Formats: C-alpha cells, structure tokens, sequence
C-alpha cells in the first residue's frame, strides 16, 4: 500500500513537470482557442 | 467640432458615424486618415 500511494503520489507530481515542459500538450485546446480566432479574423478582413 | 459624443461626422467627405476623440495616434506628416482590418476609416487628422 505505501508503495502504490508513493507511485500514485509520483506520479502525480510528475503530471505538472509533464504539461509545463510540453506546449504541444495543451496543443489540442489551443488550436480551439487559435482556430476560431483566426477564423474571426478571416472574416473581418473580408471587408477590406 | 465635437469629442466623446456619438455623431454623424464628414471630414473633406469622408462620411461616417461614430464618438470622435483626442488620440495618441503618432501620424507622419504626409498620412490623412488611419484605417483599420476592415479598411474602415479608424482615426482622421482634422483638416482645420
């Protein structure tokens, strides 16, 4: 049990060395967030 | 000429709509209007 809590524990902390050190991680959400602002964007120059 | 009030504005023909304001907009010497994504007219140099 010490053992699977101590893993369990690692494991864990190793989650926010994982997502900070890899911005292709939060990629998937991001391209959310870059897609819809660039199609705004798209359709604002448009009316140039 | 009137400033932070909605109005229906004409500079040198220049129709528009809109609440003119004082600006820091650093035109140079030869530039008479300012315009934005849209080509929308963003910013004027007063003509008087």
């Amino acid at each position: 049990q010490k053992l699977i809590a101590n893993q369990f524990n690692s494991a864990i902390g190793k989650i926010q060395d994982s997502l900070s050190s890899t911005p292709s991680a939060l990629g998937k959400l991001q391209d959310v967030v870059n897609q819809n602002a660039q199609a705004l964007n798209t359709l604002v120059k448009q009316l140039s | 000429l009137v400033k932070n009030k909605c109005v229906n504005f004409n500079f040198n023909g220049l129709t528009g709509t809109g609440v003119l304001t004082e600006s820091n907009k650093k035109f140079l010497p030869f530039q008479q209007f300012g315009r934005d994504i849209a080509d929308t007219t963003d910013a004027v140099r007063d003509p008087q």
